[PDB]
C-alpha cells in the first residue's frame, strides 16, 4: 500500500 | 538503561539526518536568502532557486509544487531519523510503514516551525525567505495552506525549544502506539513508554524553568495531529478540484487512507 516507503525503509 | 546517552543518540541522529534545524535557520534570520514578498520576487526567485520549474502554470501552483518537494526530502530525512530510534528498526515492515506514514506530517510541522517567525519563513534549503502575507495574498485554496502552520508554530517556539529537545519530540511523534492499523500495538507501546520517558527526563534537565514543558508538549502533539487532520483535508480539496496541481507519488500514497 506503501511502496516508496516501503523502498526508503529497506 | 542509560537514558541522558539515549537522548544523545537521537539528537545525534537528528543532525545527521536533517539538513535544516533550528540552529541553521537562526543563524540564517539573524542576518542570504532572497526575499519573496510579492509576485515579481517570487518569480525572480524561482529563476535562481528552481530554475528548471520555470524554464508555466500559476504561481499558486508552482508554490504548491515546491511545498510538495519540500515535504518529500523531509520524509525521506524523517525515514532515515526513524532507524536510530530503540526498537524502531525492531518492528515489523508494515508496522514501521504505518508510524512513518501517520507521524511524519505531525513531525514536518513541528520542525517547520524552526524556519518560521511572525513574518515568513525560510525556503529552499535556506536560500529565501517568504513572507507570511505574501502566502495569504494568494488565490482561494493556495492562501489557507500555511497560516494555520505559522499560528501553531508562533506558539510552538515560545516554549524556547532547543535542537536536543526536538529531536526527542520527534522521536515521540513517530512511536505513537495508537496509529490506525498497527500490528504489534503492545511493543510500539513499549517503545513509545521509553521515548516519552527520555523526552520526560530530558526536558526536566534542560528546561528546569518551566515545570510544564512536558504536558505542554503533549499537548502539542495532539495539537499536530488535528493540525494534519486538517492540512489532509484541504489537500484533497486541492487535488479534487485543480487539476494542475498534481501530487507527487510518495505524497499520494501517504496521504491515501490515511484520515
Ligand atoms: C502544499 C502541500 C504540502 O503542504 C505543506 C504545508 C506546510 C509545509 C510543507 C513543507 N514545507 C514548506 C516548504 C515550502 O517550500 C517552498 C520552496 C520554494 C518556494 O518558492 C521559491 C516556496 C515554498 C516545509 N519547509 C520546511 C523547513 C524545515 C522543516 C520542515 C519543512 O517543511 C508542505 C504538503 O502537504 O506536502
Amino acid at each position: 500500500r506503501h511502496k516508496i516507503l516501503h523502498r526508503l525503509l529497506q | 538503561a542509560d537514558l541522558k546517552s539515549l537522548a544523545k543518540r537521537i539528537y545525534e541522529a537528528y543532525l545527521k539526518n536533517f539538513n535544516m534545524n533550528k540552529v541553521k535557520a537562526r543563524v540564517i534570520l539573524s542576518g542570504p536568502p532572497f526575499v519573496i514578498h510579492d509576485m515579481e520576487t517570487l518569480c525572480m526567485a524561482e529563476k535562481t532557486l528552481v530554475a528548471k520549474l520555470v524554464a508555466n502554470k500559476e504561481a499558486e501552483v508552482r508554490i504548491f509544487h515546491c511545498c510538495q518537494c519540500t515535504s518529500v526530502e523531509t520524509v525521506t530525512e524523517l525515514t532515515e531519523f526513524a532507524k536510530a530510534i530503540p526498537g524502531f528498526a525492531n518492528l515489523d515492515l508494515n508496522d514501521q510503514v504505518t508510524l512513518l506514514k501517520y507521524g511524519v506530517y505531525e513531525a514536518i510541522f513541528a520542525m517547520l516551525s524552526s524556519v518560521m517567525n511572525k513574518d515568513g519563513m525560510l525556503v529552499a534549503y535556506g536560500n529565501g525567505f517568504i513572507t507570511r502575507e505574501f502566502l495569504k495574498s494568494l488565490r482561494k485554496p493556495f492562501c489557507d495552506i500555511m497560516e494555520p502552520k505559522f499560528d501553531f508554530a508562533m506558539k510552538f517556539n515560545a516554549l524556547e525549544l532547543d535542537d536536543s529537545d526536538i529531536s526527542l519530540f520527534v522521536a515521540a511523534i513517530i512511536c505513537c502506539g495508537d496509529r490506525p492499523g498497527l500490528l504489534n500495538v503492545g511493543h510500539i507501546e513499549k517503545m513509545q513508554e521509553g521515548i516519552v520517558h527520555v523526552l520526560r527526563l530530558h526536558l526536566q534537565s534542560n528546561h528546569p524553568d518551566d515545570i510544564f514543558l512536558f504536558p505542554k508538549l503533549l499537548q502539542k502533539m495532539a495539537d499536530l495531529r488535528q493540525l494534519v487532520t486538517e492540512h489532509a483535508q484541504l489537500v484533497q480539496i486541492i487535488k479534487k478540484t485543480e487539476s494542475d496541481a498534481a501530487l507527487h507519488p510518495l505524497l499520494q500514497e501517504i496521504y491515501r487512507d490515511m484520515y
